[PDB]
C-alpha cells in the first residue's frame, strides 16, 4: 500500500533531520533479518542455487545477497 | 416495483379461472422466486405456492402455477364458496425487495 | 502536503504517484472520489454472495 | 403448530410514533428472518420491514428509506417494528412473516418458501 | 504566501447503502440502480447459482455491488510557485552588549 | 418461443448540455458537477494559456 | 455562489482607503479576471479597473487593485467627493460563468 | 461614438412574457458578444446574459437556464431578450452588455476587459 515506497531517493535533503530517520535507516536489515532467523530453509536454498549458478567467486556472494534480499 | 393483475374475476363453480401478472426482466421473467397468496376478509393471508408450481401442505392440490416469460398464471379448477379470498401475486426482485400485487375479487354468481 | 494537524514538504512526482482515491484541489463539493478502489475491498470468499 | 400474536394500537397522531410488536414461539428464533408489510385497505400490500437475523441487518426499502427505525431482540424471541412521523396514508392493518436463514449466518439470497407463516392484523387510525 | 492546493487526497472512509444485485446464467450482466453515481464503488463478479437459488440453467451467474463513497479524513496537497514567498533573514553584529 | 434480452447497443446518439471547465496551468485538473454523473461523457486535454 | 464584499465604507476626503473581496479558487483563486464596476445611481454602471490593476482610458490613476489568492482589493487614493456611488466587483469561473459582489457604497463624510 | 440604445417595457403582470431590445450601435455587431446583467432595485449585479457571436450561441445562468431564450437578427444589429414567465420578485432594471469575441469567430475565452461600453437600462414592474 502507501507504507511501500517511502519517499528516500528523491533528493531534497537538507541539513535539518526527516520525519523519521534514525528509525527507519535500520529498519530494512532489521527486517530481512529477523525474516531469515524465522525462515531459514530459504536461505539454505538460496545458498545452494546461488553457489550452482554464476561461475566466479563474487557472483555467489552478489547473487545470495540479492536473493535472501529480494523475498523480505 | 408492482404488479398488473386484473381488479377482479368471476366464474361459475365447475370452470377455471386464470390469473396473469406482467412482470418486468429482473423480478418475475427471470427469477423463479413468484409466490401467491389469497386473503380471507377476516383472517391473515397464508403461503399457497412455493417458487413456481409447487405447493405447502394445507391447501388440498387444487391449485396450479405457470410462468409463460413475463406473466405468472394461477389456474383454479373447480372452483367453491368459500374460495372468495384476495389472491396477491409475489416476486422477490433483483436489487433484493419484494413486489406484490393490487389485489383480485372472486366471486361465482 | 497537509493532514490533520502536521505538514511535510515531499516531491511533486512523488506525491501524483501515490494511491489513495484523490480528488482535484478545485474541486468543491468533493463526492467524486476517482480511485475508490484503492481504500474498499470485495470480499467473495466462496462463489457465493460477496 | 406455528402462531405469530401480534401487538395493538389504539390511536396515534400523524407526527407521533406507533409501535407494534411480534411475540413468536413454537421454533427457533435466533436463526430466522422476520419481515413486516402493511396492507391499506384493498390495496397493495407494501413492504415496510426489512431482513432481521440473528445479529438484525438491514435492507432499505425505497418508499420508507428515512422514516422508519427497526430493532430486535433476543432474549424474549420477539421483533420490534416503529414508524415515526406517521401522516394521514399510514392508518392500515400490519403482518408479520417466517423466512430461514443460509447456514452460514448470512441472508441475502431469500430460500424458495418465503412468508410460511404470518400475523394477524392490530389497526392503527390517526387522529 | 498563497498556496493553492492542487490534489486532495483522503485517508478515512466509510461505506453506506450497500447493496447487490445479481442475474442468471448467460443472460447478461447485472445493472443497478446507482451505479451511475460515481460515488458508489462498483465490482463486477460471478457467484454460482442454481435451482436453489431460484434461477435455473445450473452455472456461473454474474453480480454487481455498491455501496456509497463518502470521506472522514483528508490531506490537501497545497503548491506554490517561486514568486510571493519570503526569506526572513537576521543579521546582528558582534561587540556584544550585557547578555 | 420465449427470448431474453443479453446486451442492448446504441446505434445512434445525440448530445445536450455542454458544459466545459478549464484551468491554470500548474495547478492541478479540472472538476466539473457532471463528471460525478455517468450519462455524461467526459476527457481531459491540454489547451495552453 | 456570489462573492463577498462587505456593505459599505467610508472615507473622509483626502484619505485612501480600500474595498475588499473574496471568493473561491474558481472565482478569484486562480484567475486573473477581476474587474469592478462604478455606479452612480441615476446611470449605468461604468468600470473602474480591469483584468486585476490595469485601468482604461478616462479612468484617472487614483483607481488601483490587487488580488491575495482568493481575495481582491480596490484601493482609492486620495477621495475626492464624486466617489459616492457603490462599487461592485466581478470575475470569471473555471465554469464559464460571471459573478458580480454585493456592493460596498462608499461615502465621503 | 459608440451608442448602445435600448427600449422600455411599462408594466408586466405576473405570467406574461417580456422582451426588451438593445440597438447596438458605432461597431461590427457580428465580432462582439451580447452579455445581460440585471438589478433589483439596491440589490446586486447577478448575470442573466449568454454569449452571442456571428454563431448565435448560448451560455445561459445556472438559476434560470430554463427560463430565458434568445433570439437575434444582424441585419438590424440589435439582440433580443425573451424572459418568459414573469414572476413577482423579477422587478428589475435589465442592462445592456458587451464583449469581444475572438478572432476565429466562437467566444471561447472572454477578453480580460468585459463591460467597456454599457447600455441604458430597461425597468419592469408587477402588478
Ligand atoms: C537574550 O536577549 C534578551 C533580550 O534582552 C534577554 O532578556 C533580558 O534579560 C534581562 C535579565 O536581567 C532582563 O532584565 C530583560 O528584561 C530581558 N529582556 C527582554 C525579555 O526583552 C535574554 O536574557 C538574552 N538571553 C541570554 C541567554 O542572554
Ligand atoms: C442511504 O440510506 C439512507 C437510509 O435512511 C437514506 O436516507 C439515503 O437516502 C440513502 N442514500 C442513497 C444515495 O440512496
Ligand atoms: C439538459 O438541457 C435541458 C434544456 O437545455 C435542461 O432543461 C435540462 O435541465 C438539462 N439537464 C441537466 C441535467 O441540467
Amino acid at each position: 500500500s502507501v507504507a511501500l515506497v517511502p519517499h528516500v531517493g528523491m533528493g531534497l535533503e537538507t541539513r535539518t533531520e526527516t520525519w523519521m530517520s534514525s528509525e527507519g535507516a535500520w529498519k530494512h536489515a532489521q527486517r530481512i533479518e529477523t525474516w531469515i532467523l524465522r525462515h531459514p530453509g530459504f536461505t539454505i536454498m538460496a545458498a545452494i542455487l546461488a553457489y550452482t549458478i554464476g561461475t566466479t567467486h563474487f557472483q555467489r556472494a552478489l547473487i545470495f545477497i540479492l536473493l535472501t534480499a529480494v523475498a523480505p | 416495483s408492482a404488479l398488473t393483475q386484473p381488479a377482479s374475476v368471476s366464474g361459475s363453480p365447475g370452470q377455471s379461472i386464470t390469473i396473469s401478472c406482467t412482470g418486468t426482466s429482473s423480478d418475475v421473467g427471470g427469477f423463479n422466486y413468484v409466490s401467491w397468496f389469497q386473503q380471507h376478509p377476516g383472517k391473515a393471508p397464508k403461503l399457497m405456492l412455493y417458487d413456481v408450481t409447487s405447493r405447502p401442505s394445507g391447501v388440498s392440490s387444487r391449485f396450479s402455477g405457470s410462468k409463460s416469460g413475463n406473466t405468472a398464471s394461477l389456474t383454479i379448477s373447480g372452483l367453491q364458496a368459500e374460495d372468495e379470498a384476495d389472491y396477491y401475486c409475489s416476486s422477490h426482485t433483483s436489487r433484493g425487495t419484494w413486489v406484490f400485487g393490487g389485489g383480485t375479487k372472486l366471486t361465482v354468481l | 502536503l497537509q493532514m490533520e494537524n502536521k505538514a511535510w514538504l515531499v516531491h511533486r512526482q512523488w506525491f501524483l504517484d501515490l494511491p489513495l482515491p484523490w480528488l482535484p484541489g478545485a474541486d468543491t463539493q468533493g463526492s467524486n472520489w476517482i480511485q475508490k478502489e484503492t481504500l474498499v475491498t470485495f470480499k467473495n470468499p466462496h462463489a457465493k454472495k460477496q | 403448530e406455528v402462531q405469530l400474536v401480534e401487538s395493538g394500537a389504539e390511536v396515534k397522531k400523524p407526527g407521533a410514533s406507533v409501535k407494534v410488536s411480534c411475540k413468536a414461539s413454537g421454533y427457533t428464533f435466533t436463526s430466522y428472518a422476520m419481515h413486516w408489510v402493511r396492507q391499506a385497505p384493498g390495496q397493495r400490500l407494501e413492504w415496510m420491514g426489512w431482513i432481521n437475523a440473528g445479529n438484525g441487518n438491514t435492507k432499505y426499502s425505497q418508499k420508507f428509506q428515512d422514516r422508519v427505525t427497526i430493532t430486535r431482540d433476543t432474549s424474549a424471541s420477539t421483533a420490534y417494528m416503529e414508524l415515526s412521523s406517521l401522516r394521514s396514508e399510514d392508518t392500515a392493518i400490519y403482518y408479520c412473516a417466517r423466512d430461514k436463514v443460509d447456514d452460514y449466518g448470512d441472508y441475502w439470497f431469500p430460500t424458495l418458501w418465503y412468508f410460511d407463516y404470518w400475523g394477524q392484523g392490530t389497526l392503527v387510525t390517526v387522529s | 504566501k498563497q498556496p493553492a492546493t492542487l490534489r486532495k487526497y483522503c485517508i478515512e472512509a466509510k461505506l453506506t447503502n450497500t447493496t447487490t444485485d445479481s442475474r442468471c446464467p448467460t443472460q447478461g450482466e447485472p445493472s443497478l440502480n446507482e451505479e451511475q453515481d460515481k460515488r458508489f464503488v462498483c465490482k463486477h463478479s460471478m457467484v454460482d447459482r442454481g435451482w436453489g437459488n431460484g434461477c435455473g440453467l445450473f452455472g456461473k451467474g454474474g453480480i454487481v455491488t455498491c455501496a456509497m463513497f463518502t470521506c472522514k479524513k483528508n490531506m490537501k496537497g497545497k503548491v506554490v510557485q517561486p514568486e510571493n514567498l519570503e526569506y526572513t533573514i537576521v543579521i546582528t553584529p558582534h561587540s556584544g552588549e550585557e547578555h
